[PDB]
């Protein structure tokens, strides 16, 4: 399936996940495009902050979803 | 809210692919039915254990 | 990928293989740190007892499973 993280600076990344990919694995998908680390990034969805060792099919991010980026500092 | 809340009713989404449970208490789940094949797959092995002595010994 | 082998006897025996390998391979690999002869072995899991030309991937033998060990006579 494919999702989208937006940052707040006009970029859009769009990824290719499964709904048992954890919420690290992403943040390491988002760092083989955009080269920012895992430890710096901050994943919204529905109003939370997406936890580490869950998974997308735990938020209930399905196909289309969009997700939020917030660089850590 | 809706039908796809995790069937432990811990908070989380489920999965169809996990019958209805989320990540961490499927992986409960996994662990304890992996528990259950352990413990009847001894009980196996004891029975396996006890035909061939029994067959070994129904020689000499 | 590693799996284990209980005994009867108080022994585990951890193994290294692939869900490619066949059962008598997998009997090999025990004779290389236990000396017991492939023929002398008898394999469980699942309430089944493991077929010789079959593979672990048959069977549903993935990460971390145990299976059990006993001996022919
Ligand atoms: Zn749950």
């Amino acid at each position: 399936m494919q999702i989208f993280v937006k940052t707040l600076t006009g970029k859009t990344i769009t990824l290719e996940v499964e709904p048992s990919d954890t919420i690290e694995n992403v943040k390491a998908k988002i760092q083989d495009k955009e080269g920012i680390p895992p430890d710096q990034q901050r994943l919204i969805f529905a109003g939370k902050q997406l936890e580490d060792g869950r998974t997308l099919s735990d938020y209930n991010i399905q196909k289309e979803s969009t997700l939020h980026l917030v660089l850590r500092l | 809210q809706s039908e796809l809340l995790c069937k432990k009713g811990c908070g989380y989404y489920g999965n169809p692919a996990w019958q209805g449970f989320c990540s961490k208490c499927w992986r409960e789940e996994y662990h304890k039915a992996r528990q259950k094949q352990i413990q009847e797959d001894w009980e196996l092995a004891e029975r396996l254990q006890r035909e061939e002595e029994e067959a070994f010994a129904s020689s000499q």
